[PDB]
């Protein structure tokens, strides 16, 4: 899985 | 309903009477929930994002209520800051991106134009900022650090860069660094008038 979160 | 991208698209979800805040994330194939006990069999898995990989446990057929909708499917559990609702469940509850309409059965990849170049990028409601793979952009840049898996990653921050996305012009901040996929974050999604809708 590719899970792209960014803060 | 309609959900704006001015702020992080956070929603309270419930799993078996446990109530948690979760981010609606079009940039995520799967749903990743912070450490919790879930009933049933699970298998170990590795998932990637900016920064590298984390090991999670994959539980199948987990019911999750999301804004009054009942999703049931795969939930990955592991050390994440924010509960993330990914496309596997978003598609089930009828969530789309709108600005025309983009469904989430496939990754929402689009062609952008930046610096005269065409690149493919992912429309990512789970990202505050737009992050592109290594490239040369014109102008001053500042060293920046952004939060990733395992710690902070070094990027170059370019301000006031024109980017064309789906026939819409944006002009804003683009970070360049070691991301697995080019991502269009909320800073530019808002400029082109994107919302999440059921």
């Amino acid at each position: 899985a590719t899970i792209m979160m960014q803060r | 309903p309609q959900i704006t991208l001015w702020k992080r698209p956070l929603v309270t979800i419930r799993i078996g009477g446990q109530l948690k805040e979760a981010l609606l994330n079009t940039g995520s194939d799967f749903t990743v929930l912070e450490e919790m006990n879930l009933p049933g069999k699970w298998k170990p898995k590795m998932i990637r994002g900016i920064g590298g990989f984390i090991k999670v446990r994959q539980y199948d057929q987990i019911p999750v209520e999301i804004l009054g909708h009942k999703a049931i499917g795969t939930v990955l559990v592991g050390p994440t800051p924010v509960n993330i609702i990914g496309r596997n469940l978003l598609t089930q509850i009828g969530m789309t991106l709108n600005f025309p309409q983009i469904t989430l059965w496939k990754r929402p990849l689009v062609t952008i134009r930046i610096g005269g170049q065409l690149k493919e990028a992912l429309l990512n409601t789970g990202s505050d900022d737009t992050v592109l793979e290594e490239m040369n952009l014109p102008g001053k840049w500042k060293p920046k650090m952004i939060g990733g898996i395992g710690g902070f990653i070094k990027v170059r921050q370019y301000d006031q860069i024109p980017v064309e996305i789906l026939g819409h012009k944006a002009i804003g901040t683009v970070l360049v660094g070691p991301t697995p996929v080019n991502i269009i974050g909320r800073n530019l999604l808002t400029q082109i008038g994107m919302t999440l809708n059921f």
